[PDB]
DNA sequence: GGCCCCCCCGGC
DNA sequence: TTTCGGGGGGGCC
């Protein structure tokens, strides 16, 4: 890095150094500190979806079992370097085989990301993994189950990251706000957790960028409208009005109302139709075909966005199919 | 210039490098009053290089202050294979730098070739990995070391050293069969740089790789003899001395199941 | 039978352009130094004094063997002495090169009706009952494939003293044979 | 702190074919054929967890006795298996002499010899052949078709079944009584019930309970342990009403951290064996999968869409 | 150790085995009270190699048993490449052996390394050379024969020797012209090892390979004056004598 | 020993 | 037949 960890970004600033910092996974923290308190180390599999902490927790635990020097006493690969069959066969092999060079202890290889490697690798690591367990032990990381080969998954016992709790992130907002000297309102944080949706990275990008967007941080607020001008997403308000003139106006209405709320911050149709569904999805509706109608089309809808389009034509298919869906229920 | 390291012949520093670049990929050079000392690791973190040129190999040599450079020992050797085999080689870096600059200079013409490798941000310390006291130590000429290694390599991939009482034994265990080499101390007067010396404190029995082996006997062509110290959990020292400083390998022995 | 001097060469074998050339190659207009040696106190056994090339397994011959079909199939052509191809699949692309320089011989599964006599000798010289009754349903088991057969009854008398129709249908579940389809 | 201790599959890895259950009749003619000798080139097949290598190292190991160091040439994935490796290395094991009792023979062992390429199976040939009467080979394979046909035809095909509840669940009372480990009866059913006939998943989920929570109980397992996801797919896929779905969807798999492309894999997996459904149901549900598969490849990939399949399948059970 | 062979330096055993290395790939060895004597055939089928040490090109030996070796020539010149030329070789074998040790020892350094090389199972019975009443026996000086069948193998691939009256005819008609090579009778009093002699009983005309008398001749080196006994139809046999024993090549000849 | 080239799979 | 990427196996050097 140059100069201090001041001109760093937050994600990067604030990651977890020891395994105490770690929240939202109590259980498997648990778990893993107990095994690594009385030598009972397995092949450890850590499944997850992004920006939960996995890679910080393999760290910490490394740091935790080696210390300050576990760079040099681990073999860590990820997606940057290539991992071939020759990979396997040789580096992982020889450093799996060979004692440690700096001090003595078991060895630690961590293959981050190792839902991008090869069904031929996994497959060359089999014996490799079940050879060397008297002096090494192998660690994966993943995001997708269904890219590793079920003889990898049967020789690793699994632990699942879940998508971070709400008081998780909580505490790790106000730990934030204390370092960086901040001052976040109940609906801030509200709105902050609910556009997180589990992932301490979004929260900690928003939380930068709420930061620089006030004039005077020393004694500024951040209230949910720095959120909503930050991150360009739309209002809950703006989202119930469409909704509503789109469930009891006519068309010309409707209409007019949907492009005045857009064009008020310049929103984004994708984010009005997550923003509608979730609304609906709360619905008591009457009838099932009007939800099996609603979900079709605004996924056929969003499906048609991802590719570009007419905006105009994409918004008022929006409201087409919300009010076709909705006659349904009579 | 911050550092000012002049080589009168740049064919040293390209035997020098050429000593250790087939075994680790990036190095690690810091330079302070008293020379230049560099570490490098290889891939598989199974052999450490440790090299510790002195003042006294240069023809003058200044550092201010004590300066990092980290590189690419690719790179390195790729311009270095550009200046030629007859012309003086100055090593020049400023405070904090972001290049380190090779100057060619042939004093026969006026002719300046200066290359500019860019650094890398290369953070690790050294550990002085040296544990105080060994089990045997022994010092023989790096040809017959040499000599050992290739014609037991031929049988098997890996080798086993024994060091017992006035013996050392290289033994190697493959498909086709096994062979075995013994060699006692001897003392020549006449010829003492053919001599083999050893100093013995408790039975030793290490197992290593082949390769590694292989690639650290490519040393030899730097001194004529090899020094080799071993212990029981402790990694083996190879070291060849130099003119002025050594060059050192340190080799992880193999798990014993 | 014929009293030829076997020469033979098999997929374990590098039959490569490079090699074949410069191997095999001067034996096909060379006499035999073992067929002189052993039949010099015989008499009218010719053949034994020659050579007869037996290729095994050509269609093994992976990248392991450059240009090695195309030498044989020249050879084939030009050569002093009987040669004999062996192939699994004659009708693949790869074996395209033979296509009229060799006389062709098709070997078919052979029947059910073939080999039970054979199977009854094994039976009685093994020291265990076979059924003659369950005997074709093996053969379908192993799709006409007399060395899958004989293990099949190596493997199953190892513990199983009777062969008979109240456990067919499981050795005969056990050992299907599963071949691919062909277009 | 930093000594490790062996885990439980290597720590009880059954060293003699008494220990290893399951495929009782295979085993009884392993034991026989150690007992006499005379191995034949033989081929064993199954799926991960079950006792194949186990298998054939017991098998080697009382075939061989003193000489297994000698006799024994093992290969595997994390070996060099080329063609030039099966026409020198393993000619010249076979073609070398070594003095073994009247019934025994030497040992080539190729662990995973599905992974090996056409040109050295086909190179083997002769070779088992020629040297048959001094050498034998065990091939350990998950998949038979990989092996090709003529090599089938020169082994003893050995197919092994997947451990039952009842020699799983015998395996883990002697590794618990052997470590004097608490359990509840519970536990050992949903250690059973994950396993899904896997020995080495259920003796490593015992081992991570115990490890981490003490007693095993149903309570502390599914605490370390989840349930296995294609269940939860297979709910809810046959959900009666559209709602049930999302709720299942949204609650078990969604808000745990599955993502969208495992959860449309796993759907389409469990569509696929669904017995209970007409196929060409199974057929339309099928195109569904796949059009939602293909959108969530393209990037699209959100509950949204996963809702929208559900809603296309409850459409056709209709 | 039943089998102590000791060869006085290694660079005998090392020469020997170089003398037909290049020409086959497995050999096997009988070692009785009488010395040791070796049969080798070709991948081809169509070189025979016949060695044979006595007891006098051995410092020492001693052999309880006739004992069989089997071994491979790639690896034994690998083992004795290692130890230095300048070395006592010890070949030791002890009862029903399956592998052979050697053992090169160094008595000015002191110095002692062992090899053991695994022996390979060789069931081929060697076949019976029984002493053939050959129709011309002609010898000639290594160099000369190796220089003609150099020369003449780059012409052509194949060379027909003609034993006549007071004649010999290399031709090696082929692809480059036809350009042959002819000899007679000739003696010397001054260099007796310049004597070519023949003692034809029957005209004499067969043909072989280029392949086979270039591997033949690569082990000229071994020897100063070269045996070519030759028949009407049968083998030709290649005699390289030893110190101590001697070095035989049977090449069986070509159709016509 | 190292590039350089050609050929062949890819789900479970 | 067939749009990259990875692996093997051979050919120059
Ligand atoms: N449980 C957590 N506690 C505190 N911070 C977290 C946590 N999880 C993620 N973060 C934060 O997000 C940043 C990235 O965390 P990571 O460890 O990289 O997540 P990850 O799951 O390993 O990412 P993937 O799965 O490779 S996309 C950290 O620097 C932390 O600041
Ligand atoms: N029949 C069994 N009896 C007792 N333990 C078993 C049995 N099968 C598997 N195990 C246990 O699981 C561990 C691994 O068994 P393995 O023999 O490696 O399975 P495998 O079928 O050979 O794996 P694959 O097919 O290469 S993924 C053993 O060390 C045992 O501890
Ligand atoms: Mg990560
Ligand atoms: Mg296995």
């Amino acid at each position: 890095e140059k100069r201090s960890k001041e001109n760093l970004p937050w994600v990067e600033k604030y990651r977890p150094e020891t395994l105490d910092e770690v929240y939202g996974q109590n259980e498997v923290i648990t778990t893993v500190r107990k095994f690594v308190d009385e030598g009972k180390l397995p092949h450890l599999l850590f499944y997850g979806p992004p920006g939960t902490g996995k890679t910080s927790t393999i760290v910490a635990l490394a740091r935790e079992i080696y210390g300050k020097n576990y760079s040099n006493m681990v073999l860590e690969l990820n997606a940057s370097d290539d991992r071939g069959i020759d990979v396997v066969r040789n580096q992982i092999k020889d450093f799996a085989s060979t004692r440690q060079i700096f001090s003595k202890g078991f060895k630690l290889i961590i293959l981050d990301e190792a839902d991008a490697m090869t069904n031929a690798a996994q497959n060359a690591l089999r014996r490799v993994i079940e050879r060397y367990t008297k002096n090494t032990r192998f660690c994966v990381l993943a995001n997708y189950a269904h890219k590793l080969t079920p003889a990898l998954l049967s020789r690793c016992t699994r632990f699942r990251f879940q998508p971070l709790p709400q008081e998780a992130i909580e505490r790790r907002i106000a730990n934030v706000l204390v370092h960086e000297k901040l001052k976040l309102s109940p609906n801030a944080e509200k709105a902050l957790i609910e556009l997180s949706n589990g992932d301490m990275r979004r929260v900690l990008n928003v939380l930068q960028s709420c930061k620089a967007t006030l004039d005077n941080p020393d004694e500024d607020e951040i209230s949910d409208d720095v959120i909503y001008e930050c991150c360009g997403a739309p209002r809950p308000s703006d989202l119930k009005a469409v909704l509503k003139s789109i469930l009891e106006d006519d068309w010309g209405t409707a209409h007019y109302t949907l492009n005045k709320v857009r064009s008020a911050k310049g929103l984004a149709l994708i984010d009005l139709i997550e923003g509608i569904v979730k609304i609906l999805e709360d619905y008591e509706l009457q009838n099932e075909e009007t939800r099996v109608h609603l979900l079709t089309k605004l996924a056929d809808i969003e499906y048609s966005i991802s590719k570009g389009g007419n905006d105009q034509i994409q918004g008022s298919a929006v409201i087409g199919a919300i009010k076709a869906s909705f006659e349904n229920e009579t | 210039s911050m550092l000012e390291a002049k080589f009168e012949e740049a064919s040293l520093f390209k035997r020098i490098i050429d000593g250790f670049k087939d075994c680790v990929q990036l190095v690690n050079f810091q330079c302070k009053e008293d020379g230049i000392i560099a570490q490098a690791v290889d891939d598989s973190r199974v052999l450490l290089v440790s090299l510790e040129i002195g003042v006294e190999a240069f023809q003058e040599y200044r550092c201010d202050h004590p300066v990092t450079l980290g590189m690419d020992l690719t790179s390195l050797s790729k311009i270095l294979r550009c200046g030629n085999n007859t012309d003086t080689l100055t090593l020049i870096a400023d405070n904090t730098p972001d290049s380190i600059i090779l100057l060619f200079e042939d004093t026969k013409k006026d002719r300046i070739a200066e290359y500019s490798l860019k650094l890398m941000d290369i953070d690790a310390d050294f550990l002085k990995i040296e544990e105080l006291q060994y089990d045997s130590t022994l010092s023989l000429p790096s040809s017959e070391f040499s000599k050992i290694v290739r014609d037991l390599s031929q049988l098997s991939d890996s080798i086993n050293i024994m060091i017992t009482k006035e013996t050392i034994k290289f033994v190697a265990d493959g498909d086709i069969g096994s062979g075995s080499v013994i060699i006692k101390p001897f003392v020549d007067m006449e010829h003492p740089e053919t001599s083999i010396k050893l100093e013995m404190d408790q039975p030793v029995d290490l197992t290593f790789g082949a390769k590694y082996l292989l690639d650290i006997i490519k040393g030899s062509s730097l001194s004529d003899r090899v020094g080799i110290r071993l212990s029981s959990e402790a990694p083996a020292l190879f070291q060849f001395d130099l003119k002025s400083g050594f060059l050192q390998f340190f080799l992880a022995p193999k798990f014993n199941d | 039978e014929l009293g030829y001097d076997i020469l033979e060469q098999n997929a374990s074998d590098v039959r490569s352009k490079t090699l074949l050339n410069a191997g095999v190659k001067n034996a096909l207009d060379n006499m035999s130094v073992v067929g002189y040696f052993k039949h010099n106190e015989e008499a009218q056994n010719l053949n034994g004094k020659h050579f007869v090339i037996i290729m095994d397994e050509v269609d093994g011959m992976s990248g392991g063997d450059r240009g090695g079909v195309g030498q044989l199939a020249q050879f084939c052509r030009k050569t002093s002495t009987p040669l004999i191809l062996i192939c699994n699949e004659r009708n693949l692309p790869k074996m395209r090169p033979f296509d009229r320089v060799c006389l062709d011989i098709q070997f078919r599964r052979p029947d059910a009706n073939s080999i039970k006599s054979r199977l009854m000798t094994i039976a009685i010289r093994e020291k265990f009952k076979l059924d003659p009754n369950v005997i074709d349903r093996l053969i379908q088991t192993t799709r006409g494939d007399i060395r899958q057969v004989i293990n099949l009854l190596s493997t199953i008398s190892t513990t199983t003293k009777t062969i008979n129709h109240e456990n067919i249908n499981e050795i005969s579940k056990a050992w299907e044979k599963n071949i691919a389809l062909k277009p | 702190t930093l000594s490790l201790q062996l885990p439980w599959v290597e720590k009880y890895r059954p060293q003699v074919l008494s220990d290893i259950v399951g495929n009782k009749e295979t085993i009884d003619r392993l034991q026989q054929i150690a007992k006499d000798g005379n191995m034949p080139h033989m081929i064993i097949s199954g799926m991960p967890g079950i006792g194949k290598t186990t298998s054939v190292h017991c098998l080697a190991h009382e075939l061989l006795g003193r000489s297994y160091a000698d006799g024994v040439l093992e290969l595997n994935a994390s070996d060099d298996r080329g063609i030039d490796v099966v026409r020198n290395q393993i000619k010249h094991f076979a073609q070398k002499k070594l003095h073994l009792p009247p019934g025994k023979h030497k040992i080539v062992i190729l662990d995973e010899a599905d992974s090996m390429t056409a040109g050295a199976q086909q190179a083997l040939r002769r070779t088992m052949e020629l040297y048959s009467n001094s050498t034998r080979f065990a091939f350990a394979c998950n998949q038979s078709n990989k092996i090709i046909e003529p090599l089938q035809s020169r082994c003893a095909i050995l197919r092994y079944s997947k451990l039952s509840d009842e020699d799983v669940l015998k395996r883990l009372l002697q590794i618990i009584k052997l470590e004097d480990v608490k359990y509840t009866n519970d536990g050992l059913e949903a250690i059973i019930f994950t396993a899904e006939g896997d020995m080495r998943q259920a003796i490593n989920n015992l081992q991570s309970t115990v490890a981490g929570h003490g007693l095993v109980n149903a309570d502390n397992v599914f605490k370390i342990v989840d349930s296995p996801h294609p269940l939860i797919v297979k709910k809810m896929l046959l959900a009666s009403n559209l709602e049930d779905s999302i709720q299942i969807l949204r609650t078990d798999l969604w808000k745990k951290g599955y993502s969208s492309i495992d959860i449309v894999t796993t759907s389409f997996r469990v569509t696929k064996n669904l017995a209970q459904v007409k196929e060409s149901v199974r057929l339309e549900m099928i195109k569904e999968i796949g059009l939602t598969h293909m959108r969530i490849l393209e990037g699209v990939g959100t509950y949204l869409q996963l809702a929208s399949m559900l809603a296309k399948i409850h459409k056709l059970n209709n």
